[PDB]
């Protein structure tokens, strides 16, 4: 589910599910 | 950023977790 173009809520989700308890930060405009 | 590696382009798991904390 990583490989491939993952845009708004579904990259989202994917970072939730691969970092995990890590957590991880989003940030759009970098 | 994020959204230039993993939205306009393909993502790959090695990007991804260079945003895990």
């Amino acid at each position: 589910f990583v490989n491939q173009h993952l845009c708004g809520s579904h990259l989202v989700e994917a970072l939730y599910l691969v970092c995990g308890e890590r957590g991880f930060f989003y940030t759009p405009k970098a | 950023g994020i959204v230039e590696q993993c939205c306009t382009s393909i993502c790959s798991l090695y990007q991804l977790e260079n945003y895990c904390n």
